[PDB]
């Protein structure tokens, strides 16, 4: 079984750029290679087949290159409609196999995260346990690091994250990290800290609250 | 013309079975082959099998032979796929694609047409109503120029909940995060940013709606 490799999961690019997505098969597939586009939440379409032949209606901004195990997809002039995920498939051996995908996101100006930390609410506490929540909203780049400090020292193995894909309006990411505790684990420790680390800052962005200050 | 219309999404109990459809149109059905391809969320596509409708038979990815049955209704121009012994690892979107004319063994295949895909969700979990909590500002959080707020929606099954701030109004400054199913439970949350001195005056409420469990919750912050 031919192991198709897209050596990039995520590829960042700004409009008007030339972009090249690369595919690699575990073995010489004699240029029997196709590229499919899947749009953000949606359908797949064939761009290119037989390494470099364009499927009808695909604009000439796209182009295939390749021989033997190494193939490339090229997007001259990155347009807006090209933010999608591209996959390569082979067509020599059976099964027909595919690469894991590579998704184009858009480059925009550095954007700093607006984080916020919320205590457990009285209703939840009545219902037995308590979850602290931190929202890190509207940041670019996608590279953020987060940890919860509880009384100086950090705690993970309770924490549970949720990223959104790049926003379609303003090209930013947001995220919610939720610690989730029991009312007595919560009844110990006064400080609860959510701490963010990003490109746009050489300071750790700290957001804390004190349980008996409430 | 070429168009493929797949069946609607199915939620199903583990161990069961499911038959999907792919109404083909705009082309002579028997003349082209059809493939079923699945996608688990965060892995690539993978080919399940192929079937030519104008005589000749079929091929299968050998890891799917057994679970899978590829059949046809030449008449209605529909392709079907039947999965057996549904496991949670069978939860994925499923596409039927059409291969261009002339063959398959080596190429002449290449999927020139795709259907929108059908979503298989395998669960052995009964409808649970959401538990809407309101994420309010912390003590000591030293008075911003704007205020971020939220509602934590937890424990619900199935995954279609709708959060709405000020019953449709603050459509901007709203973030609706991915639900992340923990133990049978889906949990999601949502945030709203309003300028300071617009809150705790003017009153902000999040309305959560889970139609399966016939819920309607409104929590004001």
């Amino acid at each position: 079984d031919i192991q198709m490799t897209q050596t990039t999961s995520s590829l960042s690019a700004s409009l008007g750029d030339r972009v090249t997505i690369s595919c690699r098969a575990s073995q010489d597939i004699s240029n029997y290679l196709n590229w499919y586009q899947q749009k953000p939440d949606g359908t797949v379409k064939l761009l290119i087949y037989y390494t470099s032949r364009l499927h009808s209606g695909v604009p000439s901004r796209f182009s295939g290159s390749g021989s033997g195990t190494d193939y490339s997809l090229t997007i001259s002039n990155l347009e807006h409609e090209d933010i999608a995920t591209y996959f390569c498939q082979q067509g020599s051996t059976l099964p027909r196999t595919f690469g894991g995908g590579t998704k184009l996101e858009i480059k925009r100006a550095d954007a700093a995260p607006t984080v916020s930390i919320f205590p457990p609410s009285s209703e939840q506490l009545t219902s037995g346990g308590a979850s602290v929540v931190c929202f890190l909203n509207n940041f670019y780049p996608k590279d953020i690091n987060v940890k919860w400090k509880i009384d100086g020292s950090e705690r993970q193995n309770g924490v549970l994250n949720s990223w959104t894909d790049q926003d379609s309006k303003d090209s930013t990411y947001s995220m919610s990290s939720t610690l989730t505790l029991t009312k007595d684990e919560y009844e110990r420790h006064n400080s609860y800290t959510c701490e963010a680390t990003h490109k746009t800052s050489t300071s750790p962005i700290v957001k804390s609250f004190n349980r008996n200050e409430c | 013309q070429v168009q493929l219309q797949q069946s609607g999404a199915e939620l199903v109990r583990a161990g069961s079975s499911v038959k999907m459809s792919c109404k083909a149109s705009g082309y002579t059905f028997t003349s082209y082959g059809v493939n079923w391809v699945k996608q688990r969320p965060g892995q690539g596509l993978e080919w399940i099998g192929y079937i030519n409708p104008g005589k000749g038979y079929l091929s299968y990815n050998e890891k799917f032979k057994g679970k899978t049955t590829l059949t046809v209704d030449r008449s209605s121009s529909t392709a079907y796929m039947q999965l057996r012994s549904l496991t949670s690892e069978d939860a994925a979107v499923y596409f039927c694609a059409r291969s261009f004319y002339g063959g398959s063994d080596l190429a002449v295949y290449y999927f020139d047409s795709w259907g929108q895909g059908t979503t298989l969700t395998v669960s052995s979990a009964k409808t649970t109503p959401p538990s809407v909590y309101p994420l309010a500002p912390g003590c000591g959080d030293t008075t911003g120029s704007s205020v971020t707020l939220g509602c934590l929606v937890k424990g619900y099954f199935p995954e279609s909940v709708t959060v709405t701030w000020n019953s449709g109004s603050l459509s901007s400054s709203v973030h609706t995060f991915p639900a992340l199913l923990q133990s049978a439970l889906y949990t999601m949350s949502s945030s709203v940013t309003v300028p300071s001195s617009t809150w705790p005056s003017q009153t902000v409420t999040c309305s959560v709606a889970h139609p399966a469990s016939s819920t309607t919750v409104d929590k004001k912050l």
